[PDB]
């Protein structure tokens, strides 16, 4: 019925410690018809972003006059998962979208470019779990890729429980049969979080544990992203944190 | 595609820092502590025509949420559980689409209202629970006062009795498997500060806030960061120690309006 | 297999005589950030309106530049009828919406207000006939609430036939099953009819009759509300016309 | 949310005084009395493909109508009746739904059409009446010809023979179970003048008009009032006097082109 | 499976001719009016045998929300739409994929006709309506649009003719049937401004070879310029019939 | 209702003639003559869990497909026969519903896919295919791109086995049943000259372009003319010349690309 999470060894059902990330893919500029792109992977949720760069905005009503007004699509395609999703927006999609573009906004100087907009379009391209989190991070490295001046880059990891025990980066099968799901978001230089949900239960101690694995997981991302930044293109192999 | 709120009525610095200016002396414009709940109204079974229905008055935020029972077949993924589905509206979306889900996922990940003792028949027939959630006056915080109402219209469910196929509507039988309520509370981070229980005000010179959701063993259910602005690691340490010894009180508050 | 509408004493199904009104229940201001509210009650039939007062339109081009311009929406809340009402809207409450916000543009004094809209929001919380009645009533009472301007303000009953008897203010019962139902909405003072409609059948001597039978209805109705404005909270048990 | 139309027409008040000034004196633009009807076309059997079709010319309104009948199983409540669906479209919405629901109403309640007698096989199959409505021609008094197509459209309607599950489409049985035909009458307030089948530049300068449903015994069936202005008590007494003495009028000039 | 024989039937019968009894050069009948409505800025009703549209143009005016507005030019904006008692089955009134494409296609044709410079800041709006359906709808609908635009005096580079040729028992056809639509190999739909010899309309659906494609596209011609001949006499005089005949 | 797009990147004068001087001496901006198609890749299997995907880049379009297999029952209208769906997006509508039914259409009409053969149990089960085409940068004659990604991501396709009922997705069973592969190959005006795979420059000075499909024997199975313009008689007749023998190439390629 249900799969055991934790083998005897301590181990995962794909391997992995409970402190190891999946493997991480990163590139930059991927698309050159938009202002700034980027695809990331982790492990097999894979996300392509693209940002079409600061710009006056279709009705002057719908803008504002001290900052750009942020428009995020966060979208699984057809093809993502196992089973067909329709590509209408759901409800999911709609509360990420808003999750998702409130974490940039945070991030984004948006005062830079008054009556302006900025648009992020996001795709989920596979999903095995922490899709949210790889669009986001994509999305963050697309506007960078596209010169957009912001606070720092957003690196995220989703946390959680699964035989009791406390996991870093979730699979689906994590997901779908753990206790709990935290994806944790932040702009690592300045310890600021920038996205932060729970799913499921546990406890304020448990919460305190898993949000400080997050942490040692987010800062192992944040360099990748930084390199990635330099070099366009990152191989990250699994490892512990 | 979700965009910056461009409606969003822009609060001037010189009224953000009168309100610090008070946060520093540790009081609030309307007399309270940093830490202190608004004053809470529930009154029971206020939409006569709904299953169980409550409206809760928390400041000046007024929900009125309802409940409505419907016999269905169960979804072919679920043969042995009911349904619970979870409606706001904002009357004065997405902002709805978010609140809804945020209730939702606190209601079902606690297992506050048991599905699987909706069933009727297993397979063939089980119980939809219509949770409709309106919003009527926002006074910030909607979050924590749509739980509350949501919580508060469970428990003032009646279930009817079943004929075998039809539903006997002057016939009350019992209430709702319900394991027990749940709170969720809202801290807003205002510059240095931390807040429970944000007003309009607060909520638009805030940078975000956070919400979480307890049990009454005050094991947490559900969290959700809310807002453009972000919120440091120690702020969402002191938030949730904050929001959990905040919890107990509450809760208490909701029984006493319940009947326990 | 009907019931019978007027018993053999004379008396309709709740106890009233053909030309006795439900409780009447009124209150104002009731919504605080709103510019004017009030709920109004007819016997089971409860309806809340607020007003969000002259405003500055969105999108400038669907203002007009002699008058404000009315947005209502009359709609039934999910709980307000024994079997769930889908919350999206209906055939009916479309229509219904039209034929309030016409009562209402005929009332007030849009002209004062150029280039601006006045939103009148109305929800049904329990139907038990008459709610659009009650709903523009509901309306007018906000309006005033907020000290928008008006001719006069809106007094409505529907009156109609039951057992070949001609009734006012209907039941759900009485307006399943007799043969007509006519809602009759007016500024009472002007005697101007602001919403008038017939569903079912009557001759002209009934239509005639029914007429007059609902402007008694009416102008009880319409000394209640005018004490509902100076004092904010009236209560009117049932009683003969 | 239903909304003051921003498209509307303004029209000048020295047109509105021009208008008046010719009613003062008892006549109208087009030189008719103040209760006369315009000229009235109505082609039977327009669109080929309809079960039955009316193509309608009141004055310079245009309304096509067109049936379309179909088997289906009837709805559990109602086993032992058929089914009237009436759709309306302006092409030149809200306005298209009052249309057709006032329309509909006043072909139900009149019980002009009888939907007991479009039973096949009680429970199992029923007839459904499509009655598609569609307004080519915006000219004013739009309600009267849409009532006036869509009751000739029935009575034109061809209904075919059922293999018994199976509809033959060039075997003719017969006709629609109707009772007798029915006419809407509008008559419009104007300044102080009540004006009978109001064209374009009368309803653009009408305070309201008041729509009243009629059988064949003068009984009424539907009454609707309309527009952005209010009626006095007398007027409407009056109106419905003048709309019923048109009434028998139009009825007689709708049953020659019907063939009675 | 001897006796066993292809449902399909034959498109191509005895002597040259068809289904309805025509050659396979013979259009059908057409009758075409103008000004037929009151209310608008200029109308047509156009009838191709069994298939019949009404359009109707609502002139050169101010556009309603700004920003959707052309500085340079005029938006033109079309909608082809068939009445739900148009064909023998029901058709759902809610626009179906295939009128989404036929309304941007024949919204396409009229741009390159309509000569929209003119305008600037204005839409024209163009409302079409199929009140029956007998193949080549998308094509009277086009002519019937052509024909109100020029009823409302809107300049024009020409009028627009067009005729669906196609290949039926592997004869090339002139001007299908609802049978021959739904049976034949390849149904072509073909709109030109003959006076220029400028196609504004071109698709095929189905299956030809280069030879045969070409083939149908001579055939096209002749039966458009008929068609034309037809649609300048409705110009003058308002109202126009014809009997079927040979190309 | 259809309306030219207010949005589109109107061209200057200056910059067009650059681009049409350049087609007088035969060649164009990117150096590639004008019978010439850009460089193309195709990546199999990019969308891990697609049942079969492509990644096409043509210049600087990118189109991925990715296909879906569900088991159904056959539609009433078309009682043995599988399934095809096909669905476009435009992430950088109508442009995307057009471009749906043109690839369906060459698809079908071209019968590339045998939907015969996508029976399970007749009357009982079929397979449904679901094609979904997500263009994810508009370089340049999307179409093209789009229908070489839904041929490649068809061909790349695995089938599961059946559990008779149930599928078990990880005993790969065949292939679809495929009899060719089909290209669209789009030809564009600009001034007096024809172009074969405009970029996106060269789209938007174009008069209009034609896109003629075909089958490996070099049969036309489907053309569709597209564009504010027009293009003549003589036109059309050398476009489709251009197109066919462009299209021998472009199979050629395709198919290695796809290991035939
Ligand atoms: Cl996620
Ligand atoms: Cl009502
Ligand atoms: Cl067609």
């Amino acid at each position: 019925e249900r799969p055991k999470l934790i083998l005897d060894d301590g181990k995962r059902t794909d391997g992995r410690k409970p402190d190891e990330l999946r493997s991480i893919k990163i590139e930059l500029g991927v698309l050159k018809n938009a202002d700034g792109s980027a695809i990331f992977e982790m492990g097999n949720t894979k996300a392509i972003a693209a940002v079409y760069g600061p710009k006056e905005m279709h009705p002057r009503h719908l803008s504002l006059p001290d900052r750009a007004v942020l428009r995020v699509r966060y979208h699984m395609t057809p093809f993502s998962t196992d089973e067909r999703k329709n590509p209408a927006p759901s409800r999911r999609e709609i509360e990420l979208s808003k999750v998702i573009r409130e974490a940039l906004e945070s991030a984004v100087l948006v005062e830079l470019f008054p009556r302006t907009a900025i648009d992020v379009f996001t795709e989920i391209l596979q999903a095995d779990a922490g899709s949210r989190l790889v669009s986001l991070m994509a999305a963050s490295l697309a506007l960078a890729d596209a010169g957009i001046p912001m606070r720092d880059l957003i690196a995220g990891v989703a946390v959680g429980k699964a035989d009791g025990v406390i996991i870093l980066d979730l699979n689906e099968t994590e997901d779908m049969w753990g206790e709990a799901d935290m994806p944790i978001a932040m702009m690592p230089s300045l310890n600021q979080v920038t996205l932060f949900q729970l799913n499921g239960s546990m406890t304020p101690d448990e919460f305190r544990q898993a949000f400080d694995l997050a942490v040692k997981g987010i800062n192992i991302i944040y360099n990748l992203e930084r390199e990635a930044l330099k070099s366009k293109y990152v191989e990250f192999k699994e490892e512990g944190v | 595609m979700s965009s910056t709120p461009s409606n969003q009525n822009i609060i001037p610095i010189i009224k953000k820092e009168s309100i610090v200016s008070l946060f520093e002396k540790g009081i609030r414009q309307d007399g309270r502590k940093l830490t202190d709940y608004r004053p809470l109204s529930i009154t029971l079974d206020y939409a006569k025509k709904a299953d169980g229905s409550a409206l809760v008055k928390l400041g000046t935020t007024m929900v009125l949420a309802g409940t409505k029972l419907e016999i269905d077949k169960p979804y072919e993924d679920t043969p042995n559980q009911g349904n619970l589905i979870v409606n706001v509206e904002l009357l004065p979306d997405e902002n709805a689409i978010e609140l809804a889900r945020v209730v939702d996922r606190s209601l079902r990940d606690s297992k506050a209202l048991d599905l699987t003792k909706l069933v009727i028949e297993p397979g063939k027939s089980v119980w939809t629970v219509w949770l409709d959630v309106y919003v009527l006056d926002y006074g910030g915080n909607v979050l924590d006062a749509c739980t509350l109402a949501s919580v508060a219209a469970l428990y003032n469910t009646k279930v009817y009795k079943v004929e075998q196929i039809s539903v006997n509507k002057n016939e009350v039988v019992g209430k709702l498997p319900l394991n027990y309520p749940v709170v969720t509370i809202s801290v807003a981070k205002v510059d240095k500060y931390l807040v429970v229980d944000p007003d309009l005000d607060e909520e638009s010179i805030m940078d975000a806030k956070i919400s979480f959701s307890y049990t009454p063993d005050l094991k947490i259910v559900g969290i959700q960061k809310s807002g453009k602005g972000s919120m440091s690691l120690q702020d969402i340490d002191q938030a949730e120690n904050t929001a959990r010894s905040t919890a107990v009180k509450l809760l208490e508050e909701l029984k006493k309006h319940l009947g326990i």
